[PDB]
């Protein structure tokens, strides 16, 4: 047709693009807040947009995003520098409160749906998924701390189905007391495993699941999120632990 | 035989799980594939079952009699023999009409021969197989965005052998047959216009495939990342927003200096997608019937 | 200690004792102080 | 929401006037009739 | 500057010795113990493409030219524009990149993400330095290089870019685009993917994780997972780089004449040696 | 009210000028008229 | 502790108070001198 | 809902008329007939 | 219910009087028989 | 922990021990010693 | 108040002179005809 | 300490003068005219 | 009851009444047979 | 069975009875021949 | 363990034990290293 | 058990001879002296 033509509804029209797009991108988190609860000082170059339709997955009503931004899970820092920019700290043990590296929100509470009529995860001793017959069989394993020290037995396996993965070590105390623990953060070696990111005299700070069934979405921020909190802090500040934070190579 | 629970990572396997039924069909899904628990630990293992009829019996048909196609202009030079044939599995080549019959489909099977029945069954191989991912993306009530990557991918295939060289009345204008033959046209429309350097659009064809390694580079590293948390099931993290969603709202801010959503991160993956090559479609559209040169487009236009 | 609502901070006076005893550190040294060093300039050397 | 206020009249809409100053000026000063700056010896 | 969520992850610390003595954020951008090494870096390395304007002639971005030192000079350096000046920006640059890779780190350890993002960015400096450190060290001197630029060394990789005859015959080329083509295979669809769940065709509900099993199936016939398509993502544009590099740690070291003449050693065989056949015959 | 400047005034307000300062120190020399230093050896 | 609906703000009266200080005044002086600093130059030089 | 306005004509509408506006005028300023303003040399 | 309706079929709807008419726009404008708006001399 | 008021931390009274020290006489231990340190950097070499 | 006296302020005056003087030093190395010993090769 | 002691001048200063005595080694050992360790031969 | 009926016949409906036309609008024009508009002086 | 019937009835007319026209539409107006619309003039 | 003023720290006088003998002895020779190789270097051979 | 009575013997039986057959073929075919399909014509 031409030989300067086309481009010229490239640079005006697909450069139209970067401004509809980063918008789309710039949706959850935003509207901007600061530091307590508070209308920003500003939004920025690409100003956000009011949600649209957003039908949901398992007829859970309504819910429009960008959604939740506000004060409604707990929050305390004693601020040491009042102007913006410089970092807070926690007020008693940073693994108390659970403000900085273990990271929450409060959700409703409903397991995650999927299909067939029943929550996304759950266990072998109750979704009879895949038993033991012939050989010796793994399962029923001691396990160890960060503190390179005995901590509990993991004895059973938590399946699944569309995806085929198992998702979580039911740590089961002494007590009784289940203590869950994610996935894509523990190697096992040889014939126990060894953990290195909580000690073995930190378990208990995560709460146990009310229920041994039901996965609901409240809970699935803190028992794969506890994990990070003993990965930023632990353990100031000479000995052994830093042979055991440095180096290394998985 | 049992199923071994090796430390760690996990597994359970899965048993007999087909999937949903709304729309689609489930007898032609005759039987659900033999699993392959390859040491399915990592990924999945899992097949079957599938959507089968004439929707599908005709992709598989005249890609089979499009690939059956070229295949014997292989063993035609060989000399009849199978010691040949892997020895030029790729020496071989294979064209059609000559640049003086062209639109002419009078060429016979000795010379411009057998290029003209693999581009016809390869014209039901890709016009199913594109209302496949348009309309299996509906088997359900889902959208259609898997086939508007693919209507702007058989696009670089609108201009290479379909609306370049015909009407511009050459089926030398369209690209020959196999493995090292079209390899001698991808280093042939390159000493002829010019070093298509200087053309943008072809060249900016190309800076939409550079970016598919700095959009995935990162994708299949973070997503990797935020998993500790729960943000690999991509459908509770988007308007229920994930504790995976608050481990990466806040890295790519802090470090390049800009952050997406759950609902973001496929925005701009499939915006590096689609226009691969439709600025290569437009980038090979140009080249023809406007300025035949690239380095006489690139003192006209470029610097004024 | 946690903070409130609009407009914290913000405030008073650690606005007026700190922010607005930072902040003309860059709107008087630079914007009238530099009309002094317009003087060596705005006559070197646009008139020739 | 939408836009605020105290944080883009300080470093971002100062680069927004200064950014369609160039625009405006790297157009003006090259045309083979203006210039107002090196036509001014010969 | 901090999101509406950004109250909480608020904490100082993650830099290696010393303190927060550099972890101070500057905005939206994380300005860490490499983050005023990478001001430093930045701050130094935009002039070394102006450095090289007021020598070579051309001020303007199309034809900056700060070209690779000379190919016989020896184990030392250059003249000042053709390889001195190249040889400033070789740290500025590279000083950089990694004043920012282990950055990262300095927002991987504040947390407690996964380790594979710092890694992804080390591809990136396995095939760039497969251009500095690799090819140029050895053969002679830092002469087998490429000029900076945006244009220069694209007229660089057109003529001077047929030397090992015709490229596509290499055959760790070949496979450095065999994961080059398929990078953009699964993303055109993974991309796709998680649109059609929230917005299906106008009030439809939202889909389930088991809506993936009814329709990646329903196309292709594989079914990795939904974390199977980041762990295929990943096999797609890493892998352009050191593979890429292969054909670029044995090309003009090893093989500096024509790679069409490598493809001449699949026919040298006791079975068909002295028996040609098809094309050839 | 709102907005920062015990962090922002101290080493990030100083050199916004410096971002427009020293951004036209450069154009104002490079110039084979104005130069004020470099053109006055020839 | 934040805010509430659309807008908040706002508000009545808290739109008046941190919406026309830099954004009303702030582009008047602006358009002031984009007239005043403009008709020494409306003559000089379109003409020669 | 689905759409904004707060945000397409505070923010959009009013670029919408410097978007259209330089766009055509130097494509009416390449094309050599108007001119129009170029009063100086002459 | 179809495809949006408070969404698709306004703001989008602007595209039909602007890529559509800006590429029907683009050979025309260039052709020495048309112009219609490079005519001056007479 | 954390104080109240104005301003912390800190420190009064630390206005005229830190933040005059280091802060003020920084425009000293540089402005000052650009005064004799620049004395010959004028004339090398802008006058060749 | 607020920002470092015992941190930010001997550091703050270490790293950002030798960002604005050293890495300024370069440009008016970008010269080789001034420069303080390339005269001699000019 | 004012500053750190055995952190930031014990090998981090020993980066100081080192990040300036070989990026310039590279201009003076360099050079197209100068060498004299180099140009003995030809 | 195996496909669609509402998606087709409005998003659908522009694929056989618009691409249908503007691909083949190009080739009609184009023809020196019949121009309509390129008629001028003829 | 296997398959439903009464909602592909509007797009196998749809854009079906088409897909056997365009490219019998294309082969016997490419010969100058005939055409029937280029040569019913003269 | 810190203190209050200034530096404190610091840490008076470890702002005169530290900051002495690889502060100033340092800086001291490295300007009794530096000075003295220039002495090598000015002349030979920039002039050519 | 250990074999296939049902599995193999029939629907296993059929690609062997099929596969034992099929590149076997294509091998002494129409060879340029034999072709025993190519030669009962000239
Ligand atoms: C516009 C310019 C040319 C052209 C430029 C290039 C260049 C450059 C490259 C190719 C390459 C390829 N091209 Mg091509 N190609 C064109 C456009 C096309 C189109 C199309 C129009 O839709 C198709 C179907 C193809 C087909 C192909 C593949 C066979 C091959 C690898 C692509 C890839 O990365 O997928 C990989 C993933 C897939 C799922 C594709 C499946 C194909 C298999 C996996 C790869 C084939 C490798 C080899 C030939 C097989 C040998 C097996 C032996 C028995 C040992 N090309 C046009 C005609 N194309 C690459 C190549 O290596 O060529 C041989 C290459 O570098
Ligand atoms: C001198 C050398 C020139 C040059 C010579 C050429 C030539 C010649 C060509 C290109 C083209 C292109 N160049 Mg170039 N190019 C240069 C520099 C580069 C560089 C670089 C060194 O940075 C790169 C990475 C590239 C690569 C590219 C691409 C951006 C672009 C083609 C896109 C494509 O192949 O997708 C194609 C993908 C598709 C069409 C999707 C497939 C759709 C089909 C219909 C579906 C079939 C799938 C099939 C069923 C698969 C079967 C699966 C089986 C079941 C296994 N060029 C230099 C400057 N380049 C090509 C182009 O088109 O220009 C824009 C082209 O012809
Ligand atoms: C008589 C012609 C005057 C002049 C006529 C104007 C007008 C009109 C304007 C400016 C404006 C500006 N001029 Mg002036 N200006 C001149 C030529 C120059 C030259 C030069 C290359 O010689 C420079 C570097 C400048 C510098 C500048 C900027 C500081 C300022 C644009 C700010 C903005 O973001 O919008 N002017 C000559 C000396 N200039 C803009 C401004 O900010 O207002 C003063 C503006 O409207
Ligand atoms: C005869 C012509 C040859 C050919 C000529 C060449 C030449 C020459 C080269 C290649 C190279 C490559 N070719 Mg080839 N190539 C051919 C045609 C093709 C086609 C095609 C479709 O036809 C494709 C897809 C390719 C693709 C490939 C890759 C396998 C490989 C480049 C790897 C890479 O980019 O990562 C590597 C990534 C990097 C180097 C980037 C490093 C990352 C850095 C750290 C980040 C930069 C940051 C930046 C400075 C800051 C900017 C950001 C802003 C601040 C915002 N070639 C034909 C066969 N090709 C290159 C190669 O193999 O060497 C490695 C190469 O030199
Ligand atoms: C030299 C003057 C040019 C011209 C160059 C411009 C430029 C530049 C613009 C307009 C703009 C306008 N022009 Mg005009 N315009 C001209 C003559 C026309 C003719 C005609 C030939 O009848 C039409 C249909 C238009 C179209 C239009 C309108 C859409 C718009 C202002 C009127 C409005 O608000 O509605 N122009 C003459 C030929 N026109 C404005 C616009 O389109 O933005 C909304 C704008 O920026
Ligand atoms: C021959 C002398 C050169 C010169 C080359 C340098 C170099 C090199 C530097 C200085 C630096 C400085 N110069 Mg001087 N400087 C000149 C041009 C000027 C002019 C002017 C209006 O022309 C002024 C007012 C100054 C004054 C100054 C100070 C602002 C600054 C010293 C530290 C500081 O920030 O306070 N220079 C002339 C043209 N200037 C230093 C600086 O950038 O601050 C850290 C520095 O490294
Ligand atoms: C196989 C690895 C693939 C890859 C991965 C990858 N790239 C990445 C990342 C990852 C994971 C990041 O996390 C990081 C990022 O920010 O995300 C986009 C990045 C990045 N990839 C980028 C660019 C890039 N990556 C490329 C390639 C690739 N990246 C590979 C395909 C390419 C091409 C096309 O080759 C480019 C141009 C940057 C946007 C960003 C790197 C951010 C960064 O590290 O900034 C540091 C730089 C400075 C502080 C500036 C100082 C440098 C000097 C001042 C000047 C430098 C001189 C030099 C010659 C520059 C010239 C540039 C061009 C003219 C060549
Ligand atoms: C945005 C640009 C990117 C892109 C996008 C893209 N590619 C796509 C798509 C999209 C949206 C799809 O929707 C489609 C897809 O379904 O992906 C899996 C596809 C696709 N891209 C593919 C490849 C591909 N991607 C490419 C690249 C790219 N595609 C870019 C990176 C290229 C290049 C570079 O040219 C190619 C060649 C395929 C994986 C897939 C195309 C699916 C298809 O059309 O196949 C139809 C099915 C057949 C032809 C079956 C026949 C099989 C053989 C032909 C017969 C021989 C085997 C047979 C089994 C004989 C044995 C006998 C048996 C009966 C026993
Ligand atoms: C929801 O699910 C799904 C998705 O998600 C949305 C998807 O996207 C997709 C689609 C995605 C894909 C299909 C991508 C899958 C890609 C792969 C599985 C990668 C496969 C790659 C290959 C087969 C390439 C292999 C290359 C080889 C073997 C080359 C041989 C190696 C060499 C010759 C060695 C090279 C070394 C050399 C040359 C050294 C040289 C030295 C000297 C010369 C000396 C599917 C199906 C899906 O189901
Ligand atoms: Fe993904």
């Amino acid at each position: 047709d031409l030989a300067s033509l086309a481009i010229y509804s490239f640079w005006i029209f697909l450069a139209g693009l970067i401004y509809y797009l980063q918008t789309e991108n710039m949706r959850e988190g935003y509207p901007l807040e600061n530091e307590d609860g508070t209308p920003a000082a500003n939004q920025g170059p690409f100003p956000l947009p009011k949600p649209k339709t957003f039908i949901l997955p398992h007829g859970r009503g309504t819910l429009t995003v960008p959604g939740p931004e506000s004060e409604d899970r707990p929050i305390a820092l004693a601020r040491t520098a009042v102007s913006e920019g410089f970092p807070h700290a926690p007020t008693g043990d940073p693994m108390k409160d659970g403000v900085g590296p273990a990271s929450w929100v409060a959700r409703r509470d409903l397991p995650e749906l999927d299909g067939h009529g029943h929550n996304k995860i759950k266990p072998m001793k109750a979704a009879a998924g895949f038993h033991v017959s012939a050989g010796k069989n793994p399962i029923g394993l001691p396990v160890r701390g960060c503190d390179l020290e005995i901590a509990g037995k993991v004895v059973d396996i938590w399946v699944d189905i569309p995806e085929q993965m198992a998702r979580f070590l039911e740590v089961e105390l002494k007590d009784g007391s289940t203590r869950l623990l994610p996935m894509q953060m523990v190697k096992v070696q040889s014939n126990r495993v060894h953990v290195n990111a909580l000690s073995s005299d930190l378990f208990a700070g995560i709460p146990t699941i009310k229920s041994p069934t039901e996965v609901t979405l409240l809970e699935e921020d803190k028992i794969c999120g506890y994990v990070a909190g003993g990965l930023m802090y632990a353990a100031p500040k000479r000995k052994s632990v830093v042979a055991a934070m440095l180096a290394e190579y998985a | 035989a049992e199923y071994q629970n090796i430390f760690s990572q996990v597994q359970v396997r899965g048993p007999a799980d087909l999937g949903m039924t709304e729309d689609v069909n489930l007898a032609n899904r005759s039987g659900v594939g033999p699993f392959s628990t390859l040491l399915g630990w990592f990924g999945n293992a899992q097949l079957g079952p599938i959507y089968l009829g004439s929707l599908g019996v005709l992709s598989l048909f005249s890609g089979l009699m499009w690939f059956f196609t070229i295949g014997i202009w292989f063993w035609y030079q060989a000399g009849w023999n199978p010691a040949v044939f892997l020895r030029d599995l790729f020496f071989f080549s294979l064209e059609p009409p000559a640049p003086e019959y062209g639109l002419s489909f009078a060429a016979p099977l000795k010379e411009g021969g057998l290029w003209l029945i693999a581009s016809f069954f390869m014209f039901v191989a890709v016009w199913s197989w594109w209302g496949r991912t348009y309309l299996r993306a509906q088997a359900l009530g889902m959208g259609k965005h898997t086939a508007w990557a693919f209507l702007s991918a058989i696009w670089l295939w609108m201009v290479l052998g379909f609306i370049r060289p015909i009407l511009m009345g050459s089926w030398s204008e369209a690209v020959p047959y196999g493995i090292f033959s079209h390899l001698d046209w991808t280093n042939n429309f390159s000493l002829v216009h010019g070093n298509l350097f200087y053309n943008p659009f072809h060249g900016l064809s190309i800076a939409f495939l550079y970016g598919s390694a700095l959009l995935f580079a990162m994708h299949g590293a973070t997503i990797l990342a935020v998993s500790r948390f729960g943000g690999e099931r991509e459908l509770e993290q988007i308007a229920d927003r994930g504790t995976a969603a608050e481990r990466a709202a806040l890295f790519w801010r802090w470090t390049m200096g800009f952050n997406a959503t759950m609902e973001g991160i496929h925005r701009w993956a499939i915006w590096m997608a689609v226009l691969v090559t439709l600025t290569g479609g437009i980038g090979i559209l140009l080249s023809g019937t406007v300025v035949d040169n690239w380095y006489v487009w690139g003192q006209n236009h470029g610097m004024a | 200690a946690d903070k409130s609502d609009l407009g914290y901070t913000g405030l008073t006076d650690e606005q007026a004792q700190e922010l607005h005893s930072v902040y003309m550190s860059g709107l008087w040294l630079f914007s009238a102080v530099a009309i002094v060093a317009h003087l060596a300039v705005y006559i070197w050397r646009p008139w020739f | 929401w939408m836009i605020f206020d105290p944080r883009r009249v300080f470093v971002a809409q100062g680069v927004f006037l200064f950014l369609l100053a160039v625009m405006i000026h790297l157009i003006l000063l090259s045309t083979p009739s203006y210039n107002w700056l090196e036509i001014s010896a010969a | 500057a901090l999101l509406s969520f950004e109250r909480k992850y608020r904490v100082p610390g993650g830099t290696l010795v010393g303190g927060n003595l550099f972890d101070f954020w500057v905005g939206p951008f994380y300005v860490g113990f490499f983050g005023v090494a990478t001001f430093f870096f930045a701050a130094l390395g935009i002039i070394l493409i102006a450095w090289s304007a007021v020598l070579q002639g051309t001020w303007n971005p199309q034809l900056i030219s700060v070209y690779p030192p000379a190919l016989e000079y020896g184990l030392g350096g250059a003249p000042l524009a053709k390889g001195g000046l190249w040889q400033i920006i070789t740290i500025c640059a590279t000083g950089a990149f990694v004043s920012w890779a282990l950055r990262e780190v300095e927002i991987c350890r504040k947390l407690g993400i996964g380790y594979h993002i710092p890694f992804a960015f080390a591809f990136a400096i396995l095939a760039y330095l497969t251009l500095v450190l690799f090819r140029p060290v050895m053969m002679g001197a830092w002469g087998y290089a490429f000029p900076y630029g945006i244009w220069t060394h694209l007229d660089w990789v057109s003529n001077t870019g047929y030397t090992y005859g015709n490229f596509h015959y290499n055959p760790a080329h070949m496979i450095a685009i065999s994961f080059f083509f398929t990078n953009a295979l699964a993303l055109a669809l993974h991309g796709a993917l998680v649109l059609s769940a929230a917005n299906p065709e106008k009030g439809k509900e939202m889909r389930t994780p088991d809506h993936e099993d009814t329709f990646f199936r329903d196309l292709v016939g594989y079914s990795i997972g939904t974390l199977g398509i980041h762990r295929l993502g990943l096999l797609l544009s890493l892998s352009a780089v050191f593979f890429s590099a292969l054909c670029m740690i044995i090309t003009g070291t090893i093989w500096f004449d024509q790679w069409v003449d490598w493809w001449q050693w699949w026919v040298k065989l006791p079975w068909w040696a002295n028996i040609p056949g098809g094309i050839n015959g």
